[PDB]
């Protein structure tokens, strides 16, 4: 504090008393925990900070190399996505499975969370979130421990909250122990109330790559990214069948086979299979992908939208050739996308509101609902029922794709087989890319101007790419003519030492 | 399984319009939010905190 | 042999003496690599111009051809501009579809 | 571009200003205003 | 400017309640970001809520835009249009854009792709510096080094504010970059540290330097006046990094009581403004309460490339609020800033 | 009174093109002249670059 | 002969480290055959057209 | 913008070696002589009577640290919305 | 040539500096005036 004393004196020097103040000044410095970095023995590299552990390193790599010599399906099969890695430090690997949604518990509201307790302190952490469904939810966590427990009955305590009676009691949810020799059980004074089922996978001591790991990022772009991207090229280049096969490279709607076996899935990237529940908490970003990635399902919806693009994008192609047979075509395709959209979900709309003060408002997380706004309804996504709606009733009450009448004849006309021939010809001629070639507004004479002057850009950058070439080689050579002057020397010098040697003898 | 409604479906119990004060992407969320992030930007004993130029704001 | 070393040092005296000696392809690039940078902004901006024309015209603002690598410092600069032209053929393109 | 093009034919606000309108300070428009009918606006606009 | 409201508005303006609250507070936020408001908690401000600000969160339409973009993302998500493309990515893509788009094409650049990321795939790291005063806000920065080689530095940075349900967002780390400066560390003695806004990383090495005799008449030396330079060096804004600038800490080294074989261990922090980095050296302990009321040599560095020792009634006072942060033997601990 | 919210579409492509590359794409500034004009003014940049 | 010796090491010195070196045409022919090709394909369109 | 002005001025003053300065200009002569002249240089090049009384280069520096400041505000302004009209506000109170 | 930030302007500095130490402190020879008052007009110097 500063010891401030406010005093005077009379004209004659006498005093006039004091009166004496004190500022308090505090230094605040936060403090916490230092991120820790590690290196285990096998191999595995990772950061903990809380009873959080992060992976920073990958060693497969090689691998993954020798997977892609052999062919894209080599590499992007399911049994790449699980060449594993190993666990990150003491701890274990148990599946737990959480109930089917209902209201007898889990009331009203479909969000769950699972906390780690007694790891790194007694206070509680969240491993997983989600919300539940009309089926269970199972997945795999790892549980990490300390070097030394800090409870004696049990090392680590997970436990479920979900609106209804999220009390984190004692032994309500399991309590894990390690024995020794690496056994790890469940302590029976536990109480599975909130679980379907909890299996503790003693003898597991690896998981399969790590998609939210430091390098998982390339593991996006090589198994979601790439093949999603090629899928867009091509239905840019409206070449339908090959856009839709690249997406059967992510997600197939009826299924897989492998080795012969049918296959009992649908996604083929591995996060996308797994992760069947929304997340409850969504990433506080402003990046749609770190959303996205944080939580798959967002990528498993974007695959499905792209997919029922390119049924739509079919049919649209068929519609707009205006020839009965072909709009007939155009229904199918449109029927198609219906049967995959499904019936159109009811989404009521609430209107509660208990009109809150602000500062009660302010309801945050950190380290009658459970958050205070409601969401909307996501128009884009229903817009595409929307969408068929509008173009089966175009169909069915014989109208244009913009809703114009028309009276298109019960046969076609048949189509002018010389012009048939010309285009089988150019396809089967060589290259076969030969794109639809739009009939725009403009007029021949300005066209060709415009593509004669883009066809003289082009011989510009032959002839440049020509002298790059000339250059390339050229100085390949004088480097390869200096390597083999630097040779001849080192002949030259030992005879040289041999000269010398012969004058010794001499 | 197939259709939007067997997939995706399930997330966010219930909805509302897009003009009203219960939206998440409301005004009202927005003030929400720079409420909490700006209400500890000064130190409680400040001249400058928030609750003392505005005691009528919370 | 001396009137070897002679004429080399003539020869060396000729390419410090010549006009076209190094002090002037230093110079030259110094000069030419100061305009074509600027030169470059310059052309960015401009198709970035022609780009706001494009979506204003489409409206559609989410939009974007002109892409920030072209000119790579590594490499001097060297090939920004036929990236640039790439571009404008793909905005181009765009367009007419 | 012309003026006003590129505008949503249902957004916003136009606004038609007349300098030296009042009548008390003797503007010039003050006498014509008197005499103004109607106003027209004459809009072209496109459907894409 | 006190209130936050203007009251010489005339009647002709109209809003609603909210309308001002969203103003009210708009125009609080901007004095305190712009420093017009001269003692704000400096740990709020590092928060990514007003790391955002000037892009997203300062407005209501940039608001209400972002958050319907990280809602429902499926909606605008697109596999080229996306954050994070890395530089093995775009790597794929040229030699793709240079043929036809099919099968073939695309199996060769994979394997480009992946024999590019195998080379960074299972770097060591060594260390990694934290740069906010808050450890789930800001950025760690990351140095690694080549299994391979004995040199080759790179780093990498990852995103906190991507760290959610006790792991990562994927996209939340950035790709390896390479160090082009020859450094050579005494017992890998490096550290990152974001100072002036700028990665700079800096590190210890000893120079043997002795007589070539033993007694300065006949003989021959033995070992070495190791030395302790303490290096400095940053990045330049093209990814490349510059010549390190070399300090004299040889009193703080021969002051502590160290080993033949340990290097110091050493704490490297910037203050979080004021462009003053903190640097303090000390024997490296078993456990952490062993730094309690344990003596410190450090020192001051400034933007201006000076320093200053730091006396130890200041090392003290860092120390009883920095340590925690200090190794001990068989850990290592990220530092993060000073406030 | 309240800001139309801007369209999430755009702001991500701004946000690509804001850490691509550094985001060095200066404003493009609302001009008088349309597409093909400008289009044209900028190739003839581009071949002088 | 030791002096040509490393008269021909700093020859390749020379070859390695000026600017027009075997990395700027590889680097180069990678970047403009990328474009070269694309810049084709629209070539090839607009002919069609 | 702004961080480059500061090189030569900084209302609010300085950090040097961790201490508060005192002074709010960072050029030795623009620091030193508050005194705007008497009899000023008799010339027809106003670089040289700046520089000659460093008071004139005070002044400019002053005005280009305003112009940011309107900059930012005119920039706000022209967003046109409630928001960024509120913002512009404030840069303009500031150049007040 | 390049973007302009403050590596780029040290870069800038240091050549700057160099050119200017080779001349930083001649010695100075001789002088003359240009004119006849030594009020106005020029010096010329001759250093080395």
């Amino acid at each position: 504090s500063i010891d401030v004393t406010f005093t005077a004196f009379a004209e004659d020097g006498r005093k006039l008393g004091y009166e004496s103040f004190s500022i308090p000044v505090t230094l605040k410095v936060s403090t916490d925990n230092a991120l820790t970095l590690h290196h285990n023995e096998n191999g595995a590299q990772y950061m903990q900070w809380q009873s959080y552990r992060t992976r920073l390193n990958t060693l497969f790599a090689r691998q993954l190399v020798a997977r892609a010599t052999t062919g894209i399906d080599t590499i992007l099969s399911m049994e790449t996505q699980n060449i594993q890695e190993p666990q990150l430090g003491k701890g274990f690997y148990a599946t737990f499975v959480i109930p089917p949604y209902n209201l007898s518990t889990h009331g009203d509201e479909r969000w769950f969370k699972l906390y780690i307790k007694h790891v790194v302190d007694n206070n509680s952490h969240i491993i997983y979130s989600g919300q539940l469904t009309d089926t269970n939810i199972n997945i795999t966590l790892f549980i990490p421990l300390d070097d030394v427990p800090l409870n004696q009955d049990y090392h680590a305590k997970v436990y479920m909250t979900f609106k209804k009676s999220p009390s984190d009691g004692t032994w309500w949810g399991p309590h894990f122990v390690r024995d020794d020799k690496g056994i790890v059980t469940i302590n029976p004074k536990s109480i599975l109330t909130h679980f379907e089922s909890v299996n503790v996978l003693n003898n597991i001591s690896s998981e399969p790559m790590d998609f939210s790991g430091a390098n998982s990022l390339y593991f996006w772009e090589l198994f979601y990214y790439t093949p999603m991207l090629v899928a867009q090229r091509l239905l840019h280049e409206q070449n339908f069948d090959e856009a839709n096969r690249w997406l059967k490279y992510v997600w197939s709607p009826s299924g897989y086979i492998v080795h012969g076996q049918i296959q009992n899935y649908q996604w083929n990237v591995r996060p996308l299979l797994e992760d069947t529940s929304w997340n409850s908490d969504p990433l506080d970003s402003v990046d749609p992908d770190a959303v996205a990635q944080h939580d798959p399902m967002h990528y498993k919806v974007s695959t499905f939208m792209r997919t029922l693009d390119l049924l739509i994008a079919r049919g649209d192609h068929a519609y707009r050739q205006l020839e009965r047979d072909t709009l007939n075509e155009a229904k199918m395709w449109y029927m198609q996308a219906l049967h995959l959209l499904g019936d159109k979900p009811y989404l009521p709309l609430s209107t509660t509101w208990s009109d809150p003060r602000l500062d009660r408002a302010a309801d945050i997380t950190t380290q009658t609902l459970t958050d205070l706004f409601l969401p909307q309804i996501n128009e884009v996504m229903m817009n595409y029922w929307q969408t068929l709606a509008q173009r089966v009733y175009n169909l069915r009450h014989n109208l244009s794709i913009d809703g114009q009448p028309l009276y298109l004849p019960i046969y076609a006309t048949p189509a002018d087989p010389k012009a048939l021939l010309s285009a089988a010809v150019a396809t089967s001629q060589g290259g076969g890319k030969l794109p639809e070639s739009f009939m725009s507004l403009w007029r021949f004479p300005h066209m060709l101007e415009n593509a004669r002057g883009m066809v003289s850009q082009l011989t510009q950058f032959g002839s440049t790419l020509q002298n790059i070439i000339e250059r390339q080689d050229a100085e390949a050579l004088n480097a390869l003519l200096q390597n083999q002057a630097a040779e001849l020397i080192l002949t030259n010098l030992s005879i040289q030492d041999k000269t010398i040697e012969e004058l010794d003898a001499e | 399984l197939i259709g939007y409604n067997n997939q995706f479906s399930g997330r966010a119990s219930q909805y509302v319009a897009p003009g009203t004060v219960s939206s998440m992407f409301s005004p009202a969320a927005y003030l929400t939010e720079l409420y909490r992030e700006a209400r500890n930007l000064h130190a409680s004993d400040s001249v400058y905190y928030l609750d003392t130029r505005r005691p009528d704001l919370k | 042999l001396k009137t070897q070393q002679e004429q080399t040092q003539s020869q060396l005296a000729f390419l410090q003496r010549k006009f076209s000696n190094q002090a002037l392809y230093n110079w030259l690039r110094g000069r030419l690599a100061a305009i074509y940078f600027q030169f470059y902004d310059l052309a960015v901006a401009r198709c970035l111009m022609a780009e706001q024309a494009y979506r204003w015209e489409l409206n559609d603002d989410s939009a974007r051809f002109i892409k920030p690598g072209a000119w790579q410092g590594t490499y001097a600069g060297l090939l920004a501009g036929e990236t640039l032209m790439l571009s404008l053929a793909q905005m181009e393109d765009a367009h007419l579809k | 571009f012309l003026p006003f093009e590129g505008i949503a034919i249902d957004q916003g606000t136009l606004t038609l200003s007349f300098p030296n309108a009042s009548m008390p300070e003797k503007g010039k428009q003050a006498t014509m205003l008197k005499t103004l009918n109607d106003i027209i606006l004459h809009i072209r606009y496109t459907i894409k | 400017q006190y209130l936050l409201i203007d009251n010489q508005v005339s009647a002709a303006i109209k809003t609603t309640r909210i309308a001002e609250a969203i103003a009210s507070i708009q125009l609080y936020v901007n004095r305190a970001l712009e420093n017009v408001e001269e003692n704000a908690n400096s740990g709020v401000i590092s928060r990514q809520f007003f790391i955002d600000w000037d892009k997203y969160n300062k407005r209501y339409s940039t608001w209400a835009g972002v958050s319907q973009l990280v809602y429902y993302p499926e909606n605008y998500i697109d596999p080229t249009m996306r954050i994070g493309q890395t530089k093995m990515m775009d790597a794929l893509l040229q030699s793709v854009s240079q043929s036809q788009l099919n099968a073939d094409t695309v199996e060769d650049a994979f394997m480009s792709y992946l024999t590019s990321f195998e080379q960074v795939a299972n770097l060591k790291v060594i260390s990694a510096y934290h740069d906010n005063i808050n450890n789930d806000q800001g950025l760690t920065y990351f140095i690694g080094l080549s299994e391979t080689d004995a040199g080759e530095y790179y780093w990498r940075s990852v995103d906190h504010s991507k760290f959610n349900d006790g792991k990562f967002a994927a996209n939340a780390w950035s790709e390896w970059h390479k160090i082009d400066c020859p450094i050579n560390p005494y017992k890998s003695t490096i550290r990152p540290v974001i100072y002036k806004s700028r990665l700079y990383l800096l590190w210890l090495e000893q120079k043997e330097i002795t007589k070539q005799t033993g007694n300065s008449k006949d003989g021959y030396q033995t070992e070495t006046d190791y030395r302790y330079e303490l290096k400095l060096a940053h990045i330049r804004y093209d990814g490349t990094w510059n010549t390190p600038i070399t300090f004299d800490v040889n009193k703080k080294i021969s002051e502590l009581k160290l080993e033949k074989n340990r290097a110091p261990g050493l704490y490297c922090a910037g203050y979080q403004g004021e462009d003053t980095l903190l640097v303090m050296f000390y024997n490296q302990q078993d456990t952490l309460d062993s730094y309690k009321n344990a003596s410190m040599q450090g020192l001051y560095i400034f933007a201006d490339m000076a320093s200053k020792d730091m006396t130890p009634e200041q090392s003290n006072v860092y120390r009883d609020n920095s340590y925690q942060q200090f190794d001990t033997n068989n850990v290592r601990r990220v530092n993060n800033r000073y406030a």
